[PDB]
């Protein structure tokens, strides 16, 4: 009733994610910091990931 | 000349006659035709500015876009417009159907029908009021009304 | 580059290429797919227009939202063309046709307003101009056509001296006045050919190849004042394209030889019709013409494009013609 | 009875100035009801009620026949109707701009427009905001 | 056994026909899949209101009702009593409006196109109740998860009443053309029978199951608001086909008439949102006289207000059947899941079983039977 | 251990013999489809389509992720037989509309900060 | 000093609303 | 409604039922479009003392 | 209590039989239908004579959004983008700067009519009355550009309006 | 307050204006640029400063409700005028 | 408590725990835990083996005949090793009451469909499918409900971004409808909302 497979996880083949946006993206996880401008600390206390930064460009209607 | 005071008599007459009668083929994708609906209600009558109610695609005169287009919709209205005889007008009412409106970012929802038609009127509203789709109605008349293809004909 | 006009994003519809293109005959055939080009990847286009904006509105859905702009103007005005043209750092003259109006001759379309438009552009400061000739084009050619075709290119190679000339052979498409012209033939039953057909061979080209080459022209730098020679792949004898035009639409092929001056004759009466006429003098005489062959020329392969052959666009154009054995080439 | 409604249709057509003011209003507002004059507008629209019609039927208006720039003969629409009147046809309100004007503004417009799509008296859209990131600009002096 | 695929509310549907007989029926959905459910993850609680006036189009009120009600029960507190009056009297009302929509449409699809125009002159009447209350004919936004936005304006009562009191007439106006109309009964009587045990095992729910005999309303079963402080009777069917369901539901109509008077007359005073600044907004003097209400109105209006962990399932008798939503807290000011459970679902999926052995022409009346509005069929 | 349980194969043995039986219904159902949605590609084009879309997954080597992807090229080819995609749908395959994107490092360089 | 002022049914109530159906029979045998 | 009495009596007749009593067009048994200013008592929250929010 | 709709016996007497026969034969529930058509026919229709005549609205009616300013004629936005932040469609795109003279005020104000849902959020989310829905709907347009409003629009809009907003406000506010 | 640009646009009262070589200038050619002519910064520098002889002085901007919130204005400092911050009326205390 | 304040119903408290423990001791094969809310809901939650027998329990049960499928639906926890949870709503009318039967499931584990218990799954489970891109064993048809033909990915996921990867125009070269790479000329403004100073003490969990 098992079969008992031994092999690393992958489902990358079954999510339909295009294939530019699974081998050149580079997650961050990290707990993010506190917030200077207040002292509440419970912004903090769960693990965020987060994608890398692309290009940003101006609208030439309305900017 | 005679020419070119023969051709405006004869350009006023066929947009008469085209403005005056327009039937409209209505995609009621939404809540959007429901406002719709009541313009074709007693209170309103569209019926009696010559706008015939619930039109046959084959013999339409203008499509009204009355709610959002999803991503799964949009070929079979790309085909139904493609389907009109020639003199054909597209007025896009409501926010969704107008730029996607309350379902802008959403991965199933086409961000505008002008993105698949060429649209003529665009009525503003989430829904507009039945009295703002004939208000659309009565400009597309007006549009009509302006346009002059006998003139450009005998001028080229 | 003015920073307005830096490229940038992914090359899309609400990206930016640094491109502003007037495109003069952007209502046309040629004109709806330059305009569809240059809208897919982000630019701006200013299309002028003489007619009904009814008959422009295909064009709307080419570009993102503000990304094409509509402007009136006339062929007889200079200042229709500077206020069209004031803002553009791309010119594209597209304007063209194939027969002769009560206003318009083939001076007028050919060399009048080719050479006004360069003029009023160089003035305005535009940095590139792309203009469309033929390539049959020749100052001692038969046809008015051609000859207009031939000064126009002197007169706009004057006026603008790093302007692009770009001579296609017989554009073949899905609206083209080619393939359909010659399936057209059928409701007149047997084709009528000078000479049979076989004394004349064609080179044409497609559709999306001559648009793919004018975007690719104003993306190459080094061709400013270059002349390049857009024609297919293959090279047909008319006799045995025409009868590959009529298999694929499914028609009987009845071809006939006719006399040169008989078939002329048949053009004149077209052409008396206030309507656009199916043939004309000038039609029979350039379609009975032979295509030129300059291999001096640098061609569409120098723009980075394979010229894609008339046997796998035939269906897409003559399907609609209809209610497998291509043609034999010579090279 | 018949004799009624004949004799009220004879007092409709002479209470619009005789048979060529029956035709203009016929003409322009396929109607040829009659109502107290309301109030008159600056730019010629006239407005009229009758409390005995039904709710929505009660109030009206024939709009001028000449507006900013335009022949309004034929070419009528909504949008012609200043605030303080769109106020009062729209049921928004029991009292006419005549009985109780609006305040009075200095930023308030003196001449109410109509729609201008269609029109080089259309809105365009732009960015409303300066330039973010300044170039550095060479030198005109040659360096050596 | 010839197939067909009657394309493009809007719907498609692949049929095998053997002969004139529907051998199978396949609705495929989908063409008004907007990804509500999705998006409401992206937004506040108050922000994700106004899709629930989106999800059926044709009853307004009662969803964002089912919405509130979800959002108060999460959030551990009650609206004040005026406020459960008001929004019982719009969502009897709202019924009506659904009815009258459902009832003419069937009707005109049938071919009878009459009844429509006569029933939206009502509609609009009440479209006119709507934007007075709210400022919006249709998308009203007006029942909040605190109570509602605004208080009765100063004459509206009186106008419902006067309303409310000429309703029946049309009622009896619309059953003259209708009820004992042979060509009516003909399309109607012995088409898309269900079974008790078919209806219950398939999901149905409203006249769906009330129509074959079962004695079921979430208004008597397990009132929310007021509705166990008014009196009405539940109609009830006996063959479980369109024509039962027809007359059930011009039933409910004169019995939300009896609702919306018994409404008019018991409307309490008082406050109209409960008394909780940190919940529901506060008035605008006092929110540019105080500090703190200053303060709350700031919070409220950007970020919003949290909602204790945990989920419910929250239903309530809306006038196509059972209205439900699945919310889903994770103690932040944004839902973490919020599932739409629409009965018009439900129904579509029972279609098939239901024109086994009918006309083609059936296949239409039993569409217009299960009352499907498609934005909340797909969401 | 690592024992999980199985969708529709035991080894990866079953679960091949399942993609060449899907691979076969895709073959015999090429030319089926080219005709009846009257495409302008041609049989051998779009065989290299499908031979192209199964090649994708070729680095699977768990059975479950095969069964699961068999299951879904399934669905696809229901959806193609059926004729409830349209020709845009089989067209999407293709992606003739979109501008091929260079891959070297100095083209990518040039048009932008995009790797 | 001013008293509380929002709609509120008159006193008394209102008068009754009709909501039974009403097909009355003509008669004919 | 402004109808003459043989056509009331007709459209009476036709349908069967007393038009008059319960007519479909309103008229000015509606309220004014002009209302006085209401004022909107204050909920239960709004006293001085004994009021502290963590009790409520 | 619940009722029974369909859950009547016809009789089976021979009078009863031979009035079901009449009815059959006879049509006569069809004939009650067309008189209950006839009678509709002669009652005066509920149309409406647009544009000449208008639907009624409310105070609380709710159209094309305008920016409003103080009677000294300075606006009275202070972007403080509570607007911004409440829109459920995100239809507000708001950037600020102090001004020459330190006011905070301003300086992009954009609603994208064609993502708006009219729902009046921003009206009742903001703190000094700037951002207001106006009584207007006839506003269409014969292009998607003309729809996507900057601070320009919006304040020539208040100024345009401003006379019939200020009354409805002062009609409604007792109710805010 | 409106200003013209060098080019020949109306400058707005954020002072936004295309430079020369702006191409975006094209789309209002045949059509117009919207400007709103009223400078909410000039009316408001027209408002004489109110004299008050009270150190503190409440501002809600008028209208009761109808304004905005209620601060407080100190105006200890004879230098310069204490302005609200919301409405940028001027009060000061009569000095001499 | 004041009029602010929802009030509490200890009676359908006390019997609804009560019912919890039957069920939790009729059938201690499967069920896992038994939870009632403060507001009165019981959840049941089970091993996935047991999907089959406890709903048919629940339905067939004379004690318990919850013959009503109000809702079915799965939530995405991407945290948890198993990522979705599968919730099934039951109504009993002859008691008067409501159920809630949660289980679990991962990317690749199929769910034992409950069409044979219930009809009305039939299409839930598909929309599960379409959404989520869990499995269902011996499904009469099982393919996509809602999203496009030919469409890639699960939307309901968590990592699957608002407005996906793709959208649609129409292109005039090739005359159809094409699909090409999503590009806002408005970017979707991402706003952080959630405030420290915790808002509610009695959900805080273990600094661990
Ligand atoms: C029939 C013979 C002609 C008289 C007629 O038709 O009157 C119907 C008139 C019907 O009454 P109603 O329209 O229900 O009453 C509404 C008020 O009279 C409402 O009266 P009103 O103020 O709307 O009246 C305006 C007036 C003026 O209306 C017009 O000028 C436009 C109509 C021109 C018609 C040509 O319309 C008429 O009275 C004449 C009608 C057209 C006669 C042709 O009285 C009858 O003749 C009854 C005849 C028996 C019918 C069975
Ligand atoms: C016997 C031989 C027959 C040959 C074929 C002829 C076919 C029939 C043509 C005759 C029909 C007459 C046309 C009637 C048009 C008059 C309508 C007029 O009232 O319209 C106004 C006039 O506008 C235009 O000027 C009318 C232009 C129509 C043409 C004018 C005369 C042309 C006749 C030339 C006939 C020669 C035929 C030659 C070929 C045989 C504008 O009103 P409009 O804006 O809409 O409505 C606004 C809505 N409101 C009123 C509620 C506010
Ligand atoms: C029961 C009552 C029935 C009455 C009888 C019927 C009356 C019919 C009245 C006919 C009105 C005149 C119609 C003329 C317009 C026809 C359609 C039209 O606009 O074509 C104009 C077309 C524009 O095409 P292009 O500019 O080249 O480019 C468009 C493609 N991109 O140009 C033309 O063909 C103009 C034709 C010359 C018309 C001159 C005389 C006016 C018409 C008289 C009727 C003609 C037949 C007699
Ligand atoms: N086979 C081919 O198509 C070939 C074409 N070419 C050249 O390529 C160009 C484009 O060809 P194609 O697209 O087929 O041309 P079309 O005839 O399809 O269209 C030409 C365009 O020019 C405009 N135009 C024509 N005459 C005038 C005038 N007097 N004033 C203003 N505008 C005018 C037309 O506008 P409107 O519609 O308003 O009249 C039209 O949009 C032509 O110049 C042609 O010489 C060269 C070789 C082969
Ligand atoms: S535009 Fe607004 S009213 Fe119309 S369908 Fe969309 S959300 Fe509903
Ligand atoms: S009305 Fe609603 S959707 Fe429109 S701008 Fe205001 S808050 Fe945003
Ligand atoms: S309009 Fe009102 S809410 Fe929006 S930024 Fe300005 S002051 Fe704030
Ligand atoms: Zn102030």
């Amino acid at each position: 009733q098992l079969i008992a497979v031994d092999e690393k996880l992958d489902i990358t083949t079954l999510t339909g994610v295009p294939e530019e946006h699974i081998k050149t993206r580079k997650v961050r996880i990290f707990v993010p910091a506190r917030n200077n401008m207040q002292s509440g600390v419970n912004n903090t206390k769960k693990w965020k990931m987060e994608f890398d930064t692309r290009e940003r460009w101006e609208n030439p209607l309305m900017g | 000349s005679r020419g070119e005071y023969v051709v405006a008599k004869l350009d006023d007459l066929v947009n008469w006659a085209r403005r005056s009668s327009l039937w409209p083929m209505t995609f009621g994708l939404a809540c959007c035709a429901v406002e719709m609906m009541h313009m074709a209600a007693p209170r309103y009558d569209m019926d009696r500015f010559g706008v015939v109610f619930r039109a046959s695609p084959r013999q339409s005169d203008v499509m009204i876009v009355a709610g959002t287009l999803t991503n799964k919709m949009a070929p079979a209205l790309r085909k139904v417009y493609d389907q009109m005889p020639e003199p054909r007008y597209v007025v896009s009412m409501g926010s969704c159907a107008n730029g996607g409106g309350y379902y802008h970012y959403s991965y199933s929802v086409v961000r505008g029908c002008d993105r698949i038609v060429p649209v003529d009127i665009y009525v503003p509203g989430c829904p507009p009021t039945a009295e703002a789709l004939l208000y659309g109605i009565l400009q597309l008349q007006r549009k009509i009304k302006r346009e002059k293809r006998l003139r450009i004909w005998y001028r080229r | 580059l003015h920073h307005a006009l830096i490229p940038h994003g992914k090359g899309g519809r609400s990206s930016v290429s640094g491109i502003v293109a007037t495109v003069f005959g952007a209502t046309g055939f040629l004109g709806r797919y330059v305009v569809n080009h240059l809208g897919r990847m982000g630019s701006q286009v200013i299309v002028p227009y003489r007619c009904e904006p009814y008959d422009t509105m295909h064009l709307r859905p080419m570009g993102d939202l503000g990304q094409i702009i509509f402007m009136e103007w006339n062929g007889k005005d200079k200042d229709s063309i500077r206020k069209v043209v004031e803002h553009s750092n791309v010119v594209i003259n597209l304007v063209g046709r194939e027969w002769e109006t009560k206003n318009f001759d083939f001076e007028d379309v050919f060399v009048k307003i080719p050479h006004a438009i360069a003029q009023v552009s160089k003035e305005a400061g535009v940095e590139k101009l792309i203009h469309i000739s033929h390539l049959n084009a020749d100052i001692k050619s038969p046809s008015r056509y051609l000859r207009s075709k031939a000064v126009g290119e002197k007169e706009v190679r004057a006026a603008f001296p790093e302007a692009t000339i770009i001579k296609p052979s017989d554009i073949f498409g899905r609206e083209d006045r080619f393939l359909n012209y010659f399936a057209s033939m059928r409701w007149f039953g047997g084709v009528p050919l000078i000479s049979l057909g076989k004394e004349t061979v064609k080179q044409p080209v497609y559709i999306v190849d001559v648009s793919k080459g004018i975007i690719n022209a104003i993306k190459d730098p080094d061709a400013k004042g270059k002349t390049f020679a857009f024609v297919g792949p293959n090279r047909y004898l008319l006799f045995d394209l025409v009868q590959y035009i009529f298999a694929v639409a499914y028609r009987p092929f009845l071809p006939y030889p006719l006399p040169h001056f008989a078939y002329r004759w048949v053009g004149r009466l077209f052409e008396v019709s206030p309507f656009e006429p199916w043939t004309t003098r000038d039609k029979v005489e350039r379609v009975h013409m032979s295509d030129m062959t300059l291999p001096h020329l640098p061609g569409l392969e120098d723009l980075g494009i394979q010229a894609t052959p008339l046997e796998l666009k035939a269906i897409e154009v003559l399907r609609r013609h209809r209610t497998v054995k291509p043609a034999k080439t010579v090279n | 009875e018949l004799v009624q409604v004949l004799r009220r249709g004879l007092q409709q057509v002479s209470g619009h100035g005789g048979l060529r003011g029956y035709l203009r209003v016929l003409f322009r507002a396929n109607d040829v009801r009659v109502g107290t004059l309301v109030g008159e507008d600056k730019y010629g629209n006239k407005y009229y009620e009758d409390n005995k019609q039904f709710f929505g039927r009660h109030r009206w208006v024939i709009y001028t026949t000449e507006m900013n720039g335009r022949d309004t003969f034929w070419d009528v629409d909504g949008s012609m109707v200043p605030p303080e009147w769109h106020r009062w046809l729209h049921c928004m309100t029991d009292d006419p701009p005549t009985t109780k004007p609006p305040t009075a503004r200095k930023y308030i417009w003196t001449n109410h427009k109509f729609n201008v799509s269609g029109t080089p008296q259309q809105y365009v859209p732009y960015s409303t905001t300066r330039k973010k990131i300044q170039e550095w600009v060479p030198p005109s002096t040659p360096y050596k | 056994n010839l197939t067909l695929n009657f394309g493009p509310g809007v719907l498609r549907l692949v049929m095998e026909l053997s002969g004139e007989m529907v051998r199978k029926c396949d609705p495929h959905i989908g063409l008004l899949h907007r990804g509500t459910e999705k998006l409401i993850e992206y937004k506040t609680y108050l922000q994700a209101l106004p899709y629930f006036d989106r999800l059926d189009y044709v009853s307004m009120m009662c969803n964002e009702q089912a919405y509130s009600l979800a959002v108060e029960k999460l959030l551990n507190i009650q609206p004040p009593p005026r406020a459960q009056w008001i929004r019982v009297l719009f969502g009897e009302i709202t019924r009506l409006l659904n009815h009258i929509m459902a009832v003419t449409t069937h009707a005109l699809d049938i071919g009878a196109m009459t009844p429509f125009f006569w029933m939206f002159e009502e509609r609009e009447k009440m479209f006119e109740f709507y934007e007075r209350v709210s400022g919006a004919r249709m998308h009203a936004a007006y029942i909040r998860p605190g109570g509602v936005h605004q208080d009765l304006p100063l004459g509206l009562l009186d106008d419902i009443y006067e309303f409310s009191k000429n309703f029946s007439f049309r009622i009896d106006e619309l059953e003259e053309m209708l009820t004992n109309n042979r060509i009516w009964r003909n399309r109607t009587v012995d088409i898309g029978v269900v079974t008790a045990e078919d209806a219950l095992n398939y999901g149905f729910s409203g006249v769906m199951l009330r129509g074959s005999g079962i004695q079921w309303d979430l208004r008597k079963t397990q009132p929310y608001d007021v509705y166990d402080q008014v009196e009405f009777d539940v109609p009830i069917g006996s063959r479980g086909d369109c024509y039962d369901r027809y007359l059930c539901r011009v039933e409910e109509m004169r019995q939300s008439l009896r609702i919306i008077s018994q409404c008019l007359n018991k409307m309490p005073p008082g406050e109209i949102k409960v008394d909780d600044a940190k919940v529901s907004p506060p008035k605008r003097a006092e929110m540019k006289t105080s500090m703190e209400s200053l303060i709350h109105h700031f919070k409220l209006y950007t970020e919003g207000y949290q909602v204790p962990p945990g989920a419910t399932y929250t239903a309530i008798e809306a006038p196509k059947g059972e209205f439900g939503v699945y919310l889903v807290s994770d103690g932040s000011s944004r839902p973490y899941r919020c599932k739409i459970k629409a009965p018009g679902f439900a129904h579509l999926a029972g279609l098939d079983k239901m024109s086994k052995g009918h006309m083609l022409a059936d296949v239409v009346a039993i569409i217009g039977t299960q009352d499907i509005v498609f934005g909340e069929v797909d969401r | 251990g690592t024992s999980v349980k199985p969708i529709f194969s035991r080894d990866m043995n079953e679960a091949k013999r399942r993609v060449r039986e899907l691979y076969r219904a895709w073959y015999r159902e090429v030319p089926n489809t080219v005709h009846l949605f009257q495409l302008d590609i041609s049989v051998k084009q779009g065989r290299d389509k499908v031979r192209e879309m199964f090649m994708k997954n070729a680095h699977v080597t768990d059975p479950r992720v095969v069964d699961l992807l068999v299951i879904k090229g399934k669905m696809e080819l229901e959806e193609t037989i059926n004729v409830w995609k349209q020709r845009t749908h089989i067209m999407r395959f293709f992606h003739e509309t979109e501008a091929p994107r260079p891959t070297d490092f100095l083209s990518k360089f040039y048009v932008g900060h995009d790797p | 000093a001013s008293k509380v002022k929002q709609d509120m049914p008159p006193p008394g109530g209102y008068g009754p609303i009709d909501y039974k159906r009403n097909l009355p029979r003509r008669g004919l045998s | 409604a402004s109808a003459t009495r043989v056509i009331q009596l007709l459209r009476n007749w036709a349908s069967g039922r007393d038009l008059q009593a319960k007519l479909q067009l309103r008229y000015q048994e509606i309220s004014k479009r002009t209302q006085p200013p209401p004022k909107l008592p204050v909920g239960p929250s709004h006293k001085l003392s004994n009021n502290y929010y963590c009790t409520r | 209590t619940y009722k029974f709709v369909n859950m009547r016996e016809p009789s089976m007497d021979m009078k009863s039989v031979t009035d079901r026969a009449a009815q059959t034969l006879l049509w006569t529930e069809l004939v009650r239908g067309l008189g209950m058509t006839l009678s509709y026919l002669f009652r005066e229709p509920a149309t409406i004579n647009y544009p000449f005549e208008k639907g009624p609205l409310s105070p609380r009616f709710r159209g094309e959004h305008a920016l409003r300013r103080y009677p000294s004629g300075e606006e009275r936005c202070i972007a403080c983008k509570l607007c911004e932040a409440v829109c459920p469609a995100q239809a507000i795109t708001i950037e600020a700067e102090p001004r020459a003279d330190g006011s905070r005020r301003t300086t992009r104000y954009d609603i994208d009519m064609t993502k708006c849902i009219y729902c009046g959020f921003c009206q009742e989310a903001c703190p000094v009355d700037a951002i207001v829905e106006g009584p207007n709907f006839e506003f269409s347009t014969e292009t998607h550009e003309e729809l996507l409003y900057n601070k320009e629009k919006l304040l020539n809009n208040g100024d345009k309006w401003e006379a019939e907003i200020a009354a409805n406000i002062q009609a409604d506010y007792l109710y805010r | 307050g409106v200003r013209t640009s060098p080019t020949g646009e109306k400058v707005t009262h954020t002072g936004q204006a295309y430079d020369d070589g702006d191409y975006r200038r094209v789309r209002f050619s045949d059509r117009q640029k919207e400007v709103n002519e009223n400078f909410a910064i000039d009316l408001i520098a027209e408002q004489p400063v109110s004299e008050v002889g009270s150190r503190v002085i409440s501002c809600d901007g008028g209208g009761g409700a109808l304004g905005h919130p209620r601060v407080y204005i100190n105006l200890d400092k004879e230098t310069k005028t204490g302005t609200c911050g919301y409405c940028g009326l001027q009060f000061r205390q009569p000095h001499h | 408590t004041r009029p602010t304040i929802r009030p509490r119903n200890d009676v359908v408290h006390k019997q609804l725990s009560a019912f919890g423990q039957y069920v939790a001791e009729i059938l201690p094969k499967y069920v896992q835990q038994v939870q009632v809310s403060c507001f009165n809901e019981l959840e049941i939650f089970i091993h996935p083996d047991g999907v089959i027998p406890v709903l048919t329990f629940l339905r067939d049960h004379t004690n318990a005949q919850f013959k009503s499928l109000a809702d079915l639906t799965a939530v995405d926890v991407p945290t948890r090793q198993n990522r979705f949870e599968i919730v099934y709503n039951l109504l009993s009318l002859r008691f008067n009451s409501r159920i809630r039967v949660k289980t679990y499931t991962d990317e690749l584990t199929p769910i034992e469909s409950s069409v044979t218990v219930y009809k009305a799954a039939n299409w839930y489970e598909r929309e599960i499918w379409d959404m989520f891109g869990v499995f269902f064993a011996n499904h009469p048809d099982l393919r996509r409900i809602l999203t496009d033909y030919g469409f890639e990915g699960h939307p309901f996921r968590k990592d699957f971004p608002l407005s996906g990867y793709v959208e649609l125009r129409y292109d005039d070269e090739v005359k159809r409808v094409v699909a090409e790479p999503v590009e806002l000329a408005q970017e979707f403004r991402k706003f952080d909302l959630n405030s420290p100073w915790e808002a509610f003490p009695a959900y805080r969990q273990p600094p661990e």
